[PDB]
């Protein structure tokens, strides 16, 4: 329903507005029968991708339920009950001639699949097994095996290898994590000094970051001046020393506001000359006088902290129900940190 | 009320399900009530010659041999690997289940690779019908879905006219340019494999079993293909031709059916193996055998002129009177610095036409209150802020090495990416840029035949990139004897042929300070 | 009816087609909407020749002397047309190719068409594709509209009644927004032999056809299109390439045309000449045609109305028949002060020359400046930052004591600051500017340099070296300054182009300095 | 003919001195010799659709006209029309030729006479309902009561400065 035309000639989701009417279903007029037609007895069920491009008056008479994506667990799940079986009803394989053993097909999950779809884990199973069958009828083997070693003989190359730049953090540098369509996504915050000294001093922004992203740099480039000016008064770094902020992988677009309380942490860092805690993500909105604002994507964030071997993870204390409405496999060798004020999260990050 | 007997035969060989046998009959038996001079009796026709035009059971018997199909695709084009690697599973797994399927795939990569004519070898490998469908451009959706008979210019769309025209329900249909789409939510119905059992065209207003048919769609960039479509479909990569197999399609396939097509024989025109080599290297440059068809059909063209007109009997193209036939070289650099000054470094970019080297100069805009930097050629904003990044590591790391320099924090550099005309892009040359300046601050060249490529961050890491393969190609033929690549391409440039990786002394790295070593 | 296919070779499917529609014409009544547009429908059915080619002579000597005689040089597109002859020859068939020139304004791309097609003996059809918008101008309505005609290909084959008619599509640079669908279809070798019109369902062969395309520019083409057909370059003449052109063509056509003949309406060649220096400005022989058709056009007049009995126009009375000389100028400096230098660009229209200034913005010998005017593009402007600071070091290396441009706010202007320019040349041109500014001294007198600049100096090639090299000889240069590297292509210049010429191919700008000063 | 809407190929066809003799009309089955008629053809604008008309259409330029063409075109022919079509003569109506130019001069500039027809015309009305009400037996149009029957002047003094200043020069435009 998110993709109809609306043409220049022509908006059916206009005429919609009369099909799905909760109330005067009762009589639908048929430009044909100029009848009215009771279709309250209908179960309608509509599919959308996005939820934003239906307008608001037809976005009123739907009961929007959520289809949400598949974790790795789900995806192993899917895969070995319903997509390796159908797999082999199409090419016509069986269990004993080509076996898909769960630690082959958690590698296949974890290195090739990672979207929230389990579209492209079918088409790789597939692939394992039209190649198995290629090997069977070809005469070159009675019966083929994959293991996690012969694996990339069948599907080439893995998509997803490194899940860290940094193993040990530097004085300059913090964790934080980001929402993808690919799982979550960790990413780091460098910080450097420009010129040779520790007039003002600046900051400079590179790494291709949106507005409501340079704007949170801003935020928290002056909230890092007056902590620092609070704490260590003596300090006169940050106040008079030309800093370059740079989010590495600077080729991908990056946007939100979170990673406010990341660039605040990479300032003082920089600034005290100390490094953070060195398996430690934080994410969260930061604002004005220090307060920790509520982030989104909790799920993914959380997932590519634990996939990233982070042990200490730091949130927004109004995310709590956003964190422990979370599968109890997800969360469960994480030390979670919630904060409110930013104080906090300097107090466990040093 | 023979137009009935015509309808009711045409359903014989045909095994026709029961919704369209529903629907023929009541149309058979509205028609036969109508006058043969109102509107409805025309549209009633119509309605009832696409309806039973249509191969309701009709397969086709396709050659499930192994050996015959690999020996057709093996003679019709050349190192195809992917694609044919494909076809043969295809078969085994059809043979292996006993009946045909469809599948939907999509072969992408540079132009003029072969994508839509090994499309035509696999109909013929395959036994199947082979239709034609260009989508490049195209902006109305009742292409594909057709309209109402109401409407007075109804017709079915473009795969019910394609069924009509193959006879058959499993044929392979070639949906071209799906990447130059302008209208493409019906595709994410035609090419679905829930969907695809019943596709509804809006004319027949009866569904089709689209089920069996293989779809093939060809493209040159996945990124312009919506996200939805590229998750329907299958992508399979057709990479461009090196310089040995642009000789082999050349010497195999290119001049043979050149000759052909300009009436020649063998025994009047000949071209020797070095004049194809040179051709390859100096007239033209992409990555398939587009142009070079051309430059052959051209030297066979002037040929049958020179034999035709009375000059000679016999022509024997040699690499010196190569001049006489396609004119001057088009192409013969190869290098634009030979020894490179203090401040100059090679760097190595790629595009759909290859691979290409380029350098990064670097010299004082005033003489001898901090330094600037401008950048100049063409450069995006990607790699805008890599010159900055790099800027700000090379003050770092020049302060850490030698401290008493103050080069780079005090001068104003400008930095030039030469071909002033041509736009650049993209996160490389981060290192490239860096040893720039590094070596414009000490005062000291890099060697000689040396190039990089990698993406630096701000604490001196090396991070991947892409087109090993045509970087190192690039800079193995502009005489290269040592290059630098990210330590995780190290998988990329090892899964090489033998003959690209054969000279070249690699140096895989992961911070800057290696690459330094290695540059001086 | 039946007898306009008995001779010709009617297909089976399309067989099928007029038999069923004339079951339905029989079955059906007369004064009846339905009896008319099956009528028009058999009608059209039957008129196309469905198996017939014309009498293609393939005399090699007879088409070279045809061909030879009626166009004055454009040699690559004869020898295109001979090879084309050749391998016709040697298929024994009559083929088809697809082909496009490309030049300026009124080089002769339209009537070389002609005169090819009266070699081969073809037929001959000609259409623009310049600003239509849909594609039911080539493609055909449906049968169904109310007003249903089958487009403009099978009207070629129904009035030329051939299927090797030799197509002409002029100016198909013009294309409306995409048919250019329609137009690769249909200038495809794998989709022309079934076309599939609209109207008429059944499809019809284009393979033997031979299209020919004319074009200003290449590039406002779509690149699809840049591929399915091959490029010939008609270029501009000279002033001694027009006036033989005139006194050979023009003066003959328009004097036939005018109805007058040699003796009662002459054309010395010094008029022509005079007509060709100053009261045109043009790489072809458009405007001066019109010229001369407006000479003899008030000469026919002077006869007629009883003025005169015979006229001879001479450079005393060309006045009266064409007015006032435009174009007195040529060039704008005749000497360059110590700041301009001669530069030479190009475009669609032809070569052209251009000069660039410099001068002084603030009263003296805090680093210098340089304000740039002129309407440039951006890789002009990025071209003149690099001259800037070649220019720079250039002379702290030479003149280690000048100190001007380093101090000095320049201000650097490319007149007729009306039309815009861009494009990477013009650096060295740049850099001689401000060195000569910064020296006090004027380049040499009559001299024109182009090339692209690095940021050490190194002279990389430029484009366009054939219309540059016109254009500087028009303008009467003596010397001048080319990359090395575009040796190949200024050798590729007639003798007569490049007779009082001296070149100089250089490498770095070091030599272009040696040469400028 | 640059308003036209195939007909294009139709005139194209139809101009051609080699189709000429055999104009086939769809109602006559007869052919009909067309090589004597003569064909002129006018627009506004050469930026039609069809090229190759170009190439067989002799173009040719009608310029405007200055005040004083403008002025002798509007004594000589558009007065008297206008008259005619009013019912007016020159004996009730009169319309000077101060009056006229300035007429010209304020409320008409373009390169035609389209407004200018529609201004005396104008005139011309608001007359004669001053003679037929019986407001005045006849009627004498000048400098002075113009804007009556025109109402505003549309251009003005046309100069801001008599005396320039040492800062001001004038330009055209
Ligand atoms: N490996 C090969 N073996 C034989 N012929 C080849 C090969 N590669 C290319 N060709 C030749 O190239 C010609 C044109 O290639 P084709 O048009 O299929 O390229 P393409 O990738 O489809 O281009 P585009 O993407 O622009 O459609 C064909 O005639 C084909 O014979
Ligand atoms: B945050 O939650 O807003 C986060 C900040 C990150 C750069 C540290 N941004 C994202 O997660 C965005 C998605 C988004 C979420 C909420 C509002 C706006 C946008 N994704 C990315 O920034 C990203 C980063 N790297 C790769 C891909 N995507
Ligand atoms: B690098 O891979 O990012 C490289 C840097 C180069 C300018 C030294 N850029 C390119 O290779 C680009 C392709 C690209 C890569 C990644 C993102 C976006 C684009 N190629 C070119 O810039 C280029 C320039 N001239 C000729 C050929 N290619
Ligand atoms: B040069 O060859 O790039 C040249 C430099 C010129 C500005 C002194 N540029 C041009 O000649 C351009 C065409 C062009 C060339 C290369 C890239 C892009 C464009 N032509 C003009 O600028 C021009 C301006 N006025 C009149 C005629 N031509
Ligand atoms: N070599 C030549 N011999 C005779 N006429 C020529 C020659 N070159 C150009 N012309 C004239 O040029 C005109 C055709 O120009 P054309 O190719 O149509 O330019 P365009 O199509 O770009 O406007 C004709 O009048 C023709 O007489
Ligand atoms: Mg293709």
């Amino acid at each position: 329903v998110d993709k109809i035309g609306r043409g220049y000639q022509g908006d059916p989701s206009s005429a919609l507005l009369e099909l799905l009417d909760p109330e005067q279903n009762a009589n639908f007029l048929d430009h044909y029968l100029d009848v009215p037609v009771d279709l309250s007895k209908v179960l309608f069920i509509c599919t959308a991708n996005v939820t934003d491009t239906i307008p608001e008056p037809l976005r009123d008479r739907m009961e929007m339920i959520n289809v949400s994506g598949y974790v790795a667990q789900e995806k192993l799940a899917i895969a070995e009950r319903y997509l390796v079986p159908q797999a082999r009803a199409l090419c016509g394989l069986d269990e004993s001639k080509a076996k898909l053993s769960s630690d082959v097909l958690t590698l296949l999950i974890k290195q090739y699949c990672r979207e929230s779809g389990v579209r492209n884990l079918q088409k790789q199973v597939e692939k394992v097994l039209r190649k198995s069958a290629y090997k069977i009828v070809s005469g070159e083997a009675e019966s083929v095996e994959v293991t996690p070693e012969n694996l990339q003989d069948f599907v080439g190359k893995p998509v997803f290898t490194v899940e860290r730049m940094y193993d040990v953090t530097p004085p300059g540098v913090v964790m934080g994590l980001a929402w993808t369509a690919m799982g979550g996504s960790t990413l780091f915050v460098e910080t450097s000094l420009r010129r040779p000294q520790d007039k003002d001093g600046s900051l400079e922004v590179t790494g291709q970051l949106g507005e409501v992203m340079k704007e949170s740099a801003r935020i928290a480039y002056t909230f890092a001046r007056a902590f620092l000016m609070q704490h260590a008064p003596a300090n006169d770094y940050l106040v008079t020393s030309h800093i370059h902020l740079h989010v590495p992988e600077g080729a991908t677009p990056k946007d939100g506001p979170s990673a406010g309380c990341t660039i605040v942490t990479a300032l003082l860092s920089l600034a005290m000359g100390r490094p953070v805690r060195q398996n430690l993500a934080m994410t969260g909105e930061v604002s004005l006088t220090g307060k920790i604002l509520p982030v989104g994507g909790i799920k993914e964030k959380t997932i590519a902290a634990k996939r990233a071997g982070v042990t200490c993870i730091v949130l927004p204390a109004e995310n709590k129900k956003d964190f422990y409405d979370l599968a109890a496999f997800i969360t469960e060798g994480l030390e979670v940190h919630f904060v409110e004020h930013y104080r906090e999260i300097f107090d466990i990050a040093f | 009320d023979a137009i009935e007997e015509k309808f009711r035969e045409r359903l014989k060989e045909l095994v026709v399900p029961k919704h369209v046998m529903d629907v023929v009959d009541e149309e058979l038996s509205k028609l036969g009530l109508l006058d043969n001079h109102s509107s409805e009796f025309n549209v009633t026709r119509n309605y009832l010659d696409w309806l039973t035009s249509i191969p309701w059971g009709k397969y086709s018997n396709e050659n499930l041999d192994l050996a015959r199909a690999q020996a057709v695709l093996e003679e019709d084009h050349y190192g195809m690997e992917d694609v044919k690697k494909r076809i043969l599973e295809f078969i085994a797994v059809s043979q292996l289940r006993g009946s045909t399927q469809g599948k939907i795939l999509c072969f992408y990569g540079p132009p003029g690779v072969g994508k839509t004519s090994i499309a035509r070898s696999i109909a013929r490998a395959l036994n199947r019908e082979y239709f034609r469908f260009s989508v490049g451009g195209m902006t109305d959706v009742a292409e594909i879905k057709g309209h109402r008979r109401t409407y007075v210019g109804a017709m079915p769309g473009k795969i019910i006219q394609c069924l009509k025209k193959t006879k058959t329900e499993n044929p392979l249909i070639l949906i071209d340019e799906v990447d130059k789409i302008g209208p493409s939510s019906a595709l994410l119905e035609l090419l679905d494999p829930e969907q695809n059992a019943n596709f509804l065209d809006h004319y027949l207003d009866v569904p089709v079993d689209l089920s069996k048919v293989l779809f093939i769609c060809t493209a040159n960039v996945t990124d312009t293909i919506p996200e939805p479509l590229r998750d329907r479909m299958e992508m399979i990569n057709v990479s461009g031709y090196v310089a040995q197999e642009k000789l082999a399609i050349a010497e195999r396939y290119l001049v043979p059916q050149a000759r052909a097509l300009c009436g020649l024989d063998e025994s009047k025109a000949k071209l020797s193996s070095d004049v194809l080599t040179l051709l390859i290297k100096q007239y033209c440059r992409e990555s398939g055998v587009r142009n070079l068809q051309k430059q052959v059909e051209k030297v066979l063209r002037k040929s049958a002129y020179k034999i035709v007109s009375g000059e000679a009997e016999s022509v024997e193209v040699t690499p010196e009177n190569l001049q006489d036939f396609v004119g001057k070289p088009v192409f013969t650099v190869e290098r634009m610095y030979d020894v490179t000054p203090p401040g100059v470094v090679m760097g190595l970019a790629w595009t759909a036409m290859g691979g290409s080297t380029l350098f990064v100069e670097t010299s004082l805009r005033r003489p001898q209150k901090d330094g600037s930097l401008e950048v100049t050629g063409q450069l995006g904003e990607v790699m805008k802020e890599s010159a900055r990044i790099a800027y700000t590591f090379a003050r770092a790391f020049l302060m850490q090495h030698a401290p008493a320099n103050d080069y780079l924090v005090t001068s104003h550099i400008h930095l030039h990416v030469p071909e002033g005309a041509t736009p650049k892009d993209g996160p490389s040359a981060g290192c490239t840029i860096v040893t720039a300046l590094l070596s414009l601050a000490m005062g000291r060249p890099v060697r000689q035949n040396l190039a990089m490529t990698g993406e630096v961050s701000l604490t001196g890491k090396i991070l991947p990139v892409g087109g090993i393969k045509e970087k190192t190609i690039a800079a193995k033929r502009a005489g290269v004897t040592c290059i630098v690549l990210p330590a995780e391409n190290k998988k990329d440039f090892y899964d090489l042929a033998a003959f690209i990786t054969e000279g070249l002394e690699v140096h895989f790295v992961e911070h800057y300070r290696e690459i330094f070593d290695i540059a001086f």
